[PDB]
C-alpha cells in the first residue's frame, strides 16, 4: 500500500533499530539547515537524494528560494528593504546593507509619535525630556528636551523650544531658529542645514534634528541606540505596546502619568488627568465645524495620498488633523492644519511615494516672495514637493550625510557650474566660496575641522578665516 | 406543494379475521375530533401519504396512545427537528421535540421531497416508502405504527398498498401471544375489497414489515410480476422490504395472493385479488417410473457415516425413488439416453414464447401422480383445474403447454427464464419422492438443482424401510437421529461430492440454477473461484428463494477443480456440495500494466466490539496490512480508513493491473486468503502458521463493474478454511476493482468520491475458533445472548468512528453482509437517500443485504449534522446493530477563540516552557515582549483543550522574535485525542505514516495548515519537528462545532437586506445619519453604526431574516467617530418569531447579560450555550460608553 510514485524513494522503518530517520525528517528549502526531532521513525515517500521537497514539489537544492515577507524569490535574485539591501544566496540573504535608524515625531500641538510607532496625546505645559540615553548604565552623551509654552486648551498661539546638550555643546532651537549657546568640543560633524521649509542639524553619526521651523520637531537616531535611549520617544526597542515605560522603569497605562514622568523643572506644575474633550471649543456644539473638520482632514486619505496608504499608518495622523483643525476657527489660515499636512507628506515621500498636495486652494505656497532675479540675486528660486536638503552651497561644500531623503519647499537652482550661497542667496562660481581645504574635506569660513580627535601627537584644529587655512596644535587638558 | 396531513397514534382493538394495537390515524381538522374514512382494504396500515418530487409534507402528530410514538420517514429529506428518531446526535433540545411524543402531546413533521430523492429515469412513475414510529422499534413495529409513503414524479398527482407483515404480539407495547401473519394486518383470506381491472395492468407497492429475520415467497395465482422489468414469478419479501411490482391481470375472476414458504401454510398470510371488468411445437413422451436411486455413488465413507453408511437403523445410499424418463417413442419403449450430469432431473423441456409443448405423461408408478408446470399458465388438456387432477397407474393422459406472452423474459432478462414442472397431486410428499424436472421458458444447457429431498416424507418409506432394514419393526419413525439420516442435501440428486461437472477451458456456459426441495431458507449458490453474469452484472454469490430459478452465464477462463455449493454451514456439511473440472479440451510536482503489491497478515488481537466508549475482551483474529514484505511494522490506518474496524484493509486495482497479495499466517491455526477473483493457469489454499504464500493474478473484465455501474466494485476476501467459523473469528475484507483510470496514481485510490465500505453481520462468539479461551478469560437461554453481536465492521451501539464525510460531495457506500440465514440486514441511511446500478439506475432509501453478496450504492449528503446508519430489523437494532456518521459543512470554518480568548488560558498545556513564555500566551497576533509560548528542550508539544469534542478544519501557525531572533517552528505533527488517554496522529491524505505539516519561515508570516480530511477532537497537540532556535509558537484554531452552525449569518458581508435591520429609534441630524442598517460588523464609513436619537436603557435593534434561523453566537463592536469610543458594554439578547410576541432569552432561570466590549475596535462574540431558534431577533442594550452604537454579527446557520 505504500505507492510512492517514481522518482519519490520509498522509505520502510526497520521496525527494529527504532532510530532511523524517516519521512519525519522530511528535507526542505524551509528547514535545510535544522535538527531534526523525531519521536520515532515514519515511513514514507521521500524527495531523491540529491532534491529536497517544496511545498507539493521536489526541486534541486541549487534552486532552493530565499523567504522573504508572504513571498518567495530565486536564488541570485536581490531585494531592497529599509536602509538595506540582500541577494539570495543559498537560501539565506547576503546583504550588503547601511546602518537603518528611526524617527520620534512631535506631531501636532501635544501629540508625541515614539520610536516604535506609538501615538499619544500629552498636553503637557512644562519642559520635558525628548530624548535622552541617561537610563540607567548610560554613556551620557547627547540629551534632548522640549518645552511647549501655550499648548493648552488654547493652542492657538503655542510656541516650542529644543535644548540640545551634545557633546558638551548647547543648542537651542526656538521661533523659527538655531543658536548655538556653547560650541560642541568636536565641531567635525555638527552641521546646521536649511533647505525648503525645514532645518536639518547632524550632531554627529547617529543624531539628526528636522524642525518645520513651526511645530514639527522629529529625532532620527540610528539603531545603534536600540537599548540606550528613553523618554517621551520610547526605548527604541521596537516594541510599540511598552514605550509608555516612565522614567522608574515602570509601565504607565495613563500617557499623561507617562508625560509627568519625564519633567525636567519640578517648578512648574504636573499635568492633572482631564477628560477627553473630543469637540473642542469651536467644534463643540457645531456639527458643521465638525464636518467641515472630517472633510478637511479626508485629504490624508484620497487619491493624493493612495500611495501611501499602504505604507504609512494614516489614523493618528488622521486623528491629529482632526483635533488640530478643531481648534482652528477657519481651516483656510488653520497653520496647524498644513502642517499636519506637510508632516504627513513628507512622512509619505521618506518612503519614496512623494505627494504634490499643495494648491493655491489649500496651503498655498510660492516662491515669488524671495526670486529676486532683478535685485542682483542670480539664482531660480522654485517650489519643490521633494528635493535634496544636502545639496553643496558655500556654507556646505563637502556633501553630507543627509538622514532624508529629499524636502519640501523653496530650492534655489542655479546655472551649471555654479553653486549656491545663502550669504549672498546667489549663485556664484564654485571658486568664490570662502571655503578652505583639509585632508580632502571643504569646509566654509568659520567653521572648526579636528582631525585626530583620539590621537593627541597627531590632534589638529583647523580654522578657516576667509580663504587661508589655519591649523593648531590641540591643548592637552592634562 | 404544501400537503397537510393529521396523524393520531389512536390506540384500538383490532381482530385479525382481539388484541390491542396502535395505529396511526388520519383526521379531518386540526382539532384531531373527526377520523378521515379509510377503505377497508387497508386494515392495520395508516394512510398514504403521497408527495410529489417538489413538494413538501407537513404531518401533524398527536400521540392519542398510552406510549410515546414519532413519524421516522424514508426516502423524504429532513432537518433533525422531523428526523422522529433518537440518538447521539448532538442537537439541542428544540430538534429533540421529534424523537419522542409523550402521550397527549403533539408535534409537526417537516419532510421535504427533493431532486435528490425522485424516481430515476429507470425508476416507476412513484418510488415506495414507509414512515413508522421509532421510539423503540420492534415494539411499534408489532403494534401496528406503519404507513405507506408514495414519492411520485412531478405531475404525477388502480394502485394498492399491500403490507405483508408479521405482527408478534409478545413484543408489542401492549404484551405487558401468537404470531400473526398477515397481508395488511388480516389473515386467512379475510382481505377485503382487493379489486382489479379486467385488462389494465396494475401496480403494487409493496412494504414488507417484520421486527425478526423472516423471508416470504409472494405468490399471485396464475399471474407473474414485473419487477424492475424483470419477469418474477414471486416476491422476494424480506423482513423490510420496500419494491413496486406491476402485474398484468388478464383473466375475470378471484385469484389467491399467498406465501408459498411451506413452514407459513398454517400461518396465514393469504388474501383474494378479484379481477373484475372496471408455432413451433414440441413433443415429448414422460413417464412417471419408480427405481433405486444412489445418492452418492463411488463414494467411500461422521456426516458420511450417517448419511451413506448403511446399519441397523441406517437405510444408506440407495433409496426407491419415482422419476420423470422421457422416452423416444409413444409405446413407452425405450427410454432416450440419460446424462449424468442431469442426476434425479426429469428431462429438460424447453419453450419460447408463443411454442406449444404437447406433453404426453402414462403413470408407470405404482401410485397416482401428475404432472404440472410452474410459470407457465396456459395448461389445458388435449381433448376443478388441472393441477389437483391425479393420474391413474397405467394411464396415458395428453397435456398441452402454450407459452403466453406474459410467461417469457422480457428485454432486461436473461434470454431464458429457470422453471420447473413436477408433480401436483401431494406437492410436498411427490417433490420429496423425486418427482421434479427443469424447464426453460426463453425469448423469440447446465441445469444444476439444490434439492432437499426429505425420504421420510416420501411415498416409499415404508417399502425403503421393510428392503434395506434387517428389522422393519424395530424401526422407531419419530427418532430425530433416524430422520436426519433421510433428509438427503443434493445437487441434482447426488450427495457428498457424487456430481462432477466438466466444462470446457475458454467456453461459455449457460448455468439454469434452480431452488426446490424440503428447504424453507434461501441458498447462497456460489462456485469457488467463479463470478458469473446475472441480471446484466458480474456477481459471486447467488440468492435463491426456495421455489425459484435464475439463469447465470459465465466464461470458463479459471482452470482447475472447484467446489460449486451453498453459503449454508449445515447443508454444506450434509454433503449439497458438487465438483467442478476445469480444464482445456530536474524539479516536478509530487502530486500531479502495473503491479499493485500488498502485504497482509492474519493477527491475533483483543476486541470488545466498542464497549469500552467488567467489559468483556475476545481474542479474535484479523487481517493487518503491513509496510514491507518483513511483517515486522504494520501500516498506520489514518482518518481515511478509520471506519473500516474489523473489516480487512482495501485491495484497490483497476482493469489489466496486476495485483500480488502476500499472505503471512502469524495466527495460532491455519488460515487462508481467498478471493473469487484469484485467477490460476485440486490447489492447496492452506497457510499453515508462520508461512507466507503469494496470490499473483490479473484483474480482468468479470471482475470489473460494466460501463454503466459506478466506477468501482466491491468485492469480499476471506479465509475459506472454514467459511462459517473464520467469519465469526473476524477475517473479511474489501477487494476494489475500478475502471481504467480511475484511481490517483500517487494515492492509490479515487479522489473524486469517499469512500466507505460498511460491513454488517452477527458475530457469535460461541462459533469462534477461540470460544474456549474467550470462556475462560471472560466468565470466571440468555448465556447465548451474550455472546452473540448485532455489528458493523465490528461495533455495537453506535460506536464505529470514521463515517464523517464532507456535505454535497458524492459518498460510495460498499455494504456487505456475511454470516447465516439471520444476516438479512436490512441498512438504512436516516434522512438519506442513494442510488444503485445493476444496467439501469434506481433510487432506493432501504437495502437488504443478504450474506456474500457485496453491494455498491452512491449518495449525495445535502444536510449537515449527526446521522445513523442502521438496520430497520427491530432486534437487531435493538441489539445495536446501528452507527453514527458526520455529514460536515466546508463553509463553517471559524476561529476556535485561540485569538479571541474565547480559549481560557486553563485550556492550553506543554511539556514546558523557557522563562515566562507561558503556554497560555501561544496565541495568534499577541504582542509583547513575552508574547509566544516558547520552550528551550527538544520534544516538546503543546496541547489545547478544547471543552467538547469540535470540528478542527486547519491551524494557522505563527512564530515569534525575541532581541535579535526570529523563532519559529519550521516542521510539526498533529496529534488529537477525545478523551485525553488515546492519541492517535494525524494522517489526512498523507503517502506515509503520517501528515508532516510545514510550518514558518519567519517571525509575522501566518502559516495556514489545512485538516482535510478534518479532526474531530476535544483533545489537540502539535509537535515540533524542527525548530529555528526555540520551538516558539503563535497558533489559531480554525474550526466548527459538529452541526456545522458556528458561521456568519451574513451582516459583515452585507448579505442582509437593508429593510431587515430595524430599531425604535435611530439618531440622525443634517450630516451623520445613523440608521440601523448601517450596523453590520467591520462597516468602514460616515455613520458606521446604529444610533438611536435618545441614550436609554430600552432601547433595541432588531434583526429580520424572514425565515426560521439558528442563532448560536452574537459578534458586537463599537465605533470611534470623531475621537468619541462609543460602544456597548453590556446588552441582553431577545427573540420573536412573529414581530410581536417577544421572550428574552434567559439563562439558568434568569435573563442572561452579555458582556459587551473592552474598545470600540475589537469585536467580541457571545455564544448562546442553548441555541436559538428565531426569526425575530432585538438587541438590548444596557449599559453604554459615550453613546449607545453598536455593530453586531449574527452567527448561525439555517432551519426550518
Ligand atoms: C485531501 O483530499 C481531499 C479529497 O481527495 C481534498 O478535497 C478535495 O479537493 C478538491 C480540490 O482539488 C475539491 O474539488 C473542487 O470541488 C469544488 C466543489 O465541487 C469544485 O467547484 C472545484 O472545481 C474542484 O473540483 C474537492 O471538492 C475536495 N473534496 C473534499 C471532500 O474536500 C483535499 O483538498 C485534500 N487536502 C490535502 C491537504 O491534501
Ligand atoms: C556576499 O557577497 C560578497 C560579494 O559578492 C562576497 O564577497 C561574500 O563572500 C558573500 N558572502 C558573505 C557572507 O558576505
Ligand atoms: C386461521 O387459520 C389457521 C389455520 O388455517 C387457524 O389455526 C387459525 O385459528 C385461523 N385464525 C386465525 C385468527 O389465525
Ligand atoms: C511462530 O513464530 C513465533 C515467533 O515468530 C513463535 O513464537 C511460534 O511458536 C511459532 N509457531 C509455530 C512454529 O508453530
Ligand atoms: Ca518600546
Ligand atoms: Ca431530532
Ligand atoms: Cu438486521
Ligand atoms: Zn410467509
Amino acid at each position: 500500500s505504500l505507492s510512492c510514485r517514481p522518482p519519490m524513494v520509498k522509505l520502510v522503518c526497520p521496525a527494529d533499530n527504532l532510530r532511523a530517520e524517516g519521512l519525519e525528517c522530511t528535507k526542505t528549502c524551509q528547514n535545510y539547515d535544522l535538527e531534526c526531532m523525531s519521536m520515532g521513525c515514519v515511513s514514507g515517500c521521500l524527495c531523491p537524494p540529491g532534491m529536497v521537497r517544496h511545498e507539493n514539489r521536489c526541486v534541486a537544492l541549487e534552486r532552493c528560494p530565499c523567504f522573504h515577507q508572504g513571498k518567495e524569490y530565486a536564488p541570485g535574485e536581490t531585494v531592497k528593504i529599509g536602509c538595506n539591501t540582500c541577494v539570495c544566496r543559498d537560501r539565506k540573504w547576503n546583504c550588503t546593507d547601511h546602518v537603518c535608524d528611526a524617527t520620534c515625531s512631535t506631531i501636532g500641538m501635544a501629540h508625541y509619535l515614539t520610536f516604535d510607532g506609538l501615538k499619544y496625546l500629552f498636553p503637557g505645559e512644562c519642559q520635558y525630556v525628548l530624548v535622552q540615553d541617561y537610563c540607567g548604565s548610560n554613556p551620557g552623551t547627547f540629551r534632548i528636551l522640549v518645552g511647549n509654552k501655550g499648548c493648552s486648551h488654547p493652542s492657538v498661539k503655542c510656541k516650542k523650544r529644543v535644548t540640545i546638550l551634545v557633546e558638551g555643546g548647547e543648542i537651542e532651537l526656538f521661533d523659527g531658529e538655531v543658536n548655538v549657546k556653547r560650541p560642541m568640543k568636536d565641531e567635525t560633524h555638527f552641521e546646521v542645514v536649511e533647505s525648503g521649509r525645514y532645518i536639518i542639524l547632524l550632531l554627529g553619526k547617529a543624531l539628526s534634528v528636522v524642525w518645520d521651523r513651526h511645530l514639527s520637531i522629529s529625532v532620527v537616531l540610528k539603531q545603534t541606540y536600540q537599548e540606550k535611549v528613553c523618554g517621551l520617544c520610547g526605548n527604541f526597542d521596537g516594541i510599540q505596546n511598552n514605550d509608555l515605560t516612565s522614567s522608574n522603569l515602570q509601565v504607565e497605562e495613563d500617557p499623561v502619568d507617562f508625560g509627568n514622568s519625564w519633567k525636567v523643572s519640578s517648578q512648574c506644575a504636573d499635568t492633572r488627568k482631564v477628560p477627553l474633550d473630543s469637540s473642542p471649543a469651536t467644534c463643540h456644539n457645531n456639527i458643521m465645524k465638525q464636518t467641515m473638520v472630517d472633510s478637511s482632514c479626508r485629504i490624508l486619505t484620497s487619491d493624493v495620498f493612495q500611495d501611501c496608504n499602504k505604507l504609512v499608518d494614516p489614523e493618528p495622523y488622521l486623528d491629529v488633523c482632526i483635533y488640530d483643525t478643531c481648534s482652528c476657527e477657519s481651516i483656510g489660515d488653520c497653520a496647524a492644519f498644513c502642517d499636519t499636512i506637510a508632516a504627513y507628506a513628507h512622512v509619505c515621500a521618506q518612503h519614496g511615494k512623494v505627494v504634490t498636495w499643495r494648491t493655491a486652494t489649500l496651503c498655498p505656497q510660492s516662491c515669488e516672495e524671495r526670486n529676486l532675479r532683478e535685485n542682483g540675486y542670480e539664482a531660480e528660486w522654485r517650489y519643490n514637493s521633494c528635493a535634496p536638503a544636502c545639496q553643496v552651497t558655500c556654507q556646505h561644500p563637502e556633501p553630507l550625510a543627509c538622514p532624508v531623503q529629499c524636502v519640501e519647499g523653496c530650492h534655489a537652482h542655479c546655472p551649471p557650474g555654479k553653486i549656491l550661497d545663502e550669504l549672498l542667496q546667489t549663485c556664484v562660481d564654485p571658486e568664490d566660496c570662502p571655503v578652505c581645504e583639509v585632508a580632502g574635506r571643504r569646509f566654509a569660513s568659520g567653521k572648526k575641522v579636528t582631525l585626530n580627535p583620539s590621537d593627541p601627537e597627531h590632534c589638529q584644529i583647523c580654522h578657516c578665516d576667509v580663504v587661508n587655512l589655519t591649523c593648531e596644535a590641540c591643548q592637552e587638558p592634562g | 406543494a404544501t400537503r397537510r396531513y393529521y396523524l393520531g397514534a389512536v390506540e384500538l382493538s383490532w381482530d385479525y379475521m382481539v388484541y390491542k394495537k396502535t395505529l396511526f390515524v388520519e383526521f379531518t381538522d386540526h382539532l384531531f375530533n373527526i377520523a378521515k374514512p379509510r377503505p377497508p382494504w387497508m386494515g392495520l396500515l395508516g394512510p398514504t401519504i403521497q408527495a410529489e418530487v417538489y413538494d413538501t409534507v407537513v404531518i401533524t402528530l398527536k400521540n392519542m396512545a398510552s406510549h410515546p410514538v414519532s413519524l421516522h420517514a424514508v426516502g423524504v429529506s429532513y432537518w433533525k427537528a422531523s428526523e422522529g428518531a433518537e440518538y447521539d446526535d448532538q442537537t439541542s433540545q428544540r430538534e429533540k421535540e421529534d424523537d419522542k411524543v409523550f402521550p397527549g402531546g403533539s408535534h409537526t413533521y417537516v419532510w421535504q421531497v427533493l431532486k435528490e430523492n425522485g424516481p430515476m429515469a429507470s425508476d416507476p412513475l412513484c418510488l415506495t416508502y414507509s414512515y413508522l414510529s421509532h421510539v423503540d422499534l420492534v415494539k411499534d413495529l408489532n403494534s401496528g405504527l406503519i404507513g405507506a409513503l408514495l414519492v411520485c414524479r412531478e405531475g404525477s398527482l388502480h394502485k394498492f398498498i399491500l403490507l405483508f407483515a408479521v405482527f408478534d404480539e409478545g413484543k408489542s407495547w401492549h404484551s405487558e401471544w401468537p404470531k400473526m401473519h398477515t397481508v395488511n394486518g388480516y389473515v386467512n383470506r379475510s382481505l377485503p375489497g382487493l379489486i382489479g381491472c379486467h385488462r389494465k395492468s396494475v401496480y403494487w407497492h409493496v412494504i414488507g414489515m417484520g421486527t425478526t429475520p423472516e423471508v416470504h415467497s409472494i405468490f399471485l395465482e396464475g399471474h407473474t410480476f414485473l419487477v424492475r422489468n424483470h419477469r418474477q414469478a414471486s416476491l422476494e419479501i424480506s423482513p423490510i422490504t420496500f419494491l413496486t411490482a406491476q402485474t398484468l391481470l388478464m383473466d375475470l375472476g378471484q385469484f389467491l395472493l399467498f406465501c408459498h414458504i411451506s413452514s407459513h401454510q398454517h400461518d396465514g398470510m393469504e388474501a383474494y385479488v378479484k379481477v373484475d371488468s372496471c408455432p413451433k411445437t414440441w413433443v415429448h413422451y414422460i413417464a412417471a417410473e419408480e427405481e433405486d436411486w444412489d445418492y452418492a455413488p463411488l463414494v467411500l465413507a461422521s456426516y458420511k457415516s450417517q448419511y451413506l453408511n448403511n446399519g441397523p437403523q441406517r437405510i444408506g445410499r440407495k433409496y426407491k425413488k419415482v422419476r420423470f424418463m422421457a422416452y423416444t417413442d409413444e409405446t413407452f419403449k425405450t427410454r432416450e439416453a440419460i446424462q449424468h450430469e442431469s442426476g434425479i432431473l426429469g428431462p429438460l423441456l424447453y419453450g419460447e414464447v408463443g411454442d406449444t409443448l404437447l406433453i404426453i405423461f402414462k403413470n408407470q408408478a405404482s401410485r397416482p401422480y401428475n404432472i404440472y408446470p410452474h410459470g407457465i399458465t396456459d395448461v389445458r388438456p388435449l381433448y376443478k383445474h388441472l393441477k389437483d387432477f391425479p393420474i391413474l397407474p397405467g394411464e396415458i393422459f395428453k397435456y398441452k403447454w402454450t407459452v403466453t406472452v406474459e410467461d417469457g423474459p422480457t428485454k432486461s432478462d436473461p434470454r431464458c427464464l429457470t422453471r420447473y414442472y413436477s408433480s401436483f397431486v401431494n406437492m410436498e410428499r411427490d417433490l420429496a419422492s423425486g418427482l421434479i424436472g427443469p424447464l426453460l421458458i426463453c425469448y423469440k444447457r447446465n441445469v444444476i438443482l439444490f434439492s432437499v429431498f426429505d425420504e421420510n416424507r416420501s411415498w416409499y418409506l415404508t417399502e425403503n424401510i421393510q428392503r434395506f432394514l434387517p428389522n422393519p419393526a424395530g424401526v422407531q419413525l419419530e427418532d430425530p437421529e433416524f430422520q436426519a439420516s433421510n433428509i438427503m442435501h443434493s445437487i441434482n440428486g447426488y450427495v457428498f461430492d457424487s456430481l462432477q461437472l466438466s466444462v470446457c477451458l475458454h467456453e461459455v456456459a449457460y448455468w439454469y440454477i434452480l431452488s426446490i426441495g424440503a428447504q424453507t431458507d434461501f441458498l447462497s449458490v456460489f462456485f469457488s473461484g467463479y463470478t458469473f453474469k446475472h441480471k446484466m452484472v458480474y456477481e459471486d454469490t447467488l440468492t435463491l428463494f426456495p421455489f425459484s430459478g435464475e439463469t447465470v452465464f459465465m466464461s470458463m477462463e479459471n482452470p482447475g477443480l472447484w467446489i460449486l455449493g451453498c453459503h449454508n454451514s449445515d447443508f454444506r456439511n450434509r454433503g449439497m456440495t458438487a465438483l467442478l473440472k476445469v480444464s482445456s479440451c530536474e524539479d516536478f510536482d509530487i502530486y500531479d500494466k502495473k503491479t499493485r503489491h500488498y502485504f497482509i497478515a492474519a493477527v491475533e488481537r483483543l476486541w470488545d466490539y466498542g464497549m469500552s466508549s467488567s467489559v468483556p475482551q475476545f481474542k479474535k483474529v484479523v487481517f493487518q496490512e503491513f509496510t514491507d514484505g518483513s511483517f515486522t511494522q504494520p501500516l498506520y490506518r489514518g482518518e481515511l480508513n478509520e471506519h473500516l474496524g474489523l473489516l480487512g484493509p482495501y485491495i484497490r486495482a483497476e482493469v489489466e493491473d496486476n495485483i500480488m497479495v502476500t499472505f503471512r499466517n502469524q495466527a495460532s491455526r491455519p488460515y487462508s486468503f481467498y478471493s473469487s477473483l484469484i485467477s490460476y493457469e485440486p490447489r492447496k489454499n492452506f497457510v499453515k502458521p508462520n508461512e507466507t504464500k503469494t496470490y499473483f493474478w490479473k484483474v480482468q473484465h468479470h471482475m470489473a463493474p460494466t460501463k454503466d455501474e459506478f466506477d468501482c466494485k466491491a468485492w469480499a476476501y476471506f479465509s475459506d478454511v472454514d467459511l462459517e467459523k473464520d467469519v465469526h473469528s473476524g477475517l473479511i475484507g474489501p477487494l476494489l476493482v475500478c475502471h481504467t483510470n480511475t484511481l490517483n496514481p500517487a494515492h492509490g485510490r479515487q479522489v473524486t468520491v469517499q469512500e466507505f465500505a460498511l460491513f454488517f453481520t452477527i458475530f457469535d462468539e460461541t462459533k469462534s475458533w477461540y470460544f474456549t479461551e474467550n470462556m475462560e478469560r471472560n466468565c470466571r437461554p440468555t448465556f447465548k445472548e451474550n455472546y452473540r453481536f448485532h455489528a458493523i465492521n465490528g461495533y455495537i451501539m453506535d460506536t464505529l468512528p470514521g463515517l464523517v464525510m464532507a456535505q454535497d460531495q458524492r459518498i460510495r457506500w460498499y455494504l456487505l453482509s456475511m454470516g447465516s440465514n439471520e444476516n438479512i440486514h436490512s441498512i438504512h441511511f436516516s434522512g438519506h437517500v442513494f442510488t444503485v446500478r445493476k444496467k439501469e439506475e434506481y433510487k432506493m432509501a432501504l437495502y437488504n443485504l443478504y450474506p456474500g453478496v457485496f453491494e455498491t450504492v452512491e449518495m449525495l449528503p445535502s444536510k449537515a449534522g449527526i446521522w445513523r446508519v442502521e438496520c430497520l430489523i427491530g432486534e437487531h437494532l435493538h441489539a445495536g446493530m446501528s452507527t453514527l456518521f458526520l455529514v460536515y459543512s466546508n463553509k463553517c470554518q471559524t476561529p476556535l477563540g485561540m485569538a479571541s480568548g474565547h480559549i481560557r488560558d486553563f485550556q492550553i498545556t506543554a511539556s514546558g516552557q523557557y522563562g515566562q513564555w507561558a503556554p497560555k500566551l501561544a496565541r495568534l497576533h499577541y504582542s509583547g515582549s513575552i508574547n509566544a509560548w516558547s520552550t528551550k528542550e527538544p520534544f516538546s508539544w503543546i496541547k489545547v483543550d478544547l471543552l467538547a469534542p469540535m470540528i478542527i478544519h486547519g491551524i494557522k501557525t505563527q512564530g515569534a522574535r525575541q532581541k535579535f531572533s526570529s523563532l519559529y517552528i519550521s516542521q510539526f505533527i498533529i496529534m488529537y485525542s477525545l478523551d485525553g488517554k488515546k492519541w492517535q496522529t494525524y494522517r489526512g491524505n498523507s503517502t506515509g505514516t503520517l501528515m508532516v505539516f510545514f510550518g514558518n519561515v519567519d517571525s509575522s508570516g501566518i502559516k495556514h495548515n489545512i485538516f482535510n480530511p478534518p479532526i474531530i477532537a476535544r483533545y489537540i497537540r502539535l509537535h515540533p519537528t524542527h525548530y529555528s532556535i526555540r520551538s516558539t509558537l503563535r497558533m489559531e484554531l480554525m474550526g466548527c462545532d459538529l452541526n456545522s452552525c458556528s458561521m456568519p449569518l451574513g451582516m459583515e458581508s452585507k448579505a442582509i437586506s437593508d429593510a431587515q435591520i430595524t430599531a425604535s429609534s435611530y439618531f440622525t441630524n443634517m450630516f451623520a445619519t445613523w440608521s440601523p442598517s448601517k450596523a453590520r460588523l467591520h462597516l468602514q464609513g460616515r455613520s458606521n453604526a446604529w444610533r438611536p436619537q435618545v441614550n436609554n436603557p430600552k432601547e433595541w435593534l432588531q434583526v429580520d431574516f424572514q425565515k426560521t434561523m439558528k442563532v448560536t453566537g452574537v459578534t458586537t463592536q463599537g465605533v470611534k467617530s470623531l475621537l468619541t469610543s462609543m460602544y456597548v458594554k453590556e446588552f441582553l439578547i431577545s427573540s420573536s418569531q412573529d414581530g410581536h410576541q417577544w421572550t428574552l432569552f434567559f439563562q439558568n432561570g434568569k435573563v442572561k447579560v452579555f458582556q459587551g466590549n473592552q474598545d470600540s475596535f475589537t469585536p467580541v462574540v457571545n455564544s448562546l450555550d442553548p441555541p436559538l431558534l428565531t426569526r425575530y431577533l432585538r438587541i438590548h442594550p444596557q449599559s453604554w460608553v459615550h453613546q449607545i452604537a453598536l455593530r453586531m454579527e449574527v452567527l448561525g446557520c439555517e432551519a426550518q
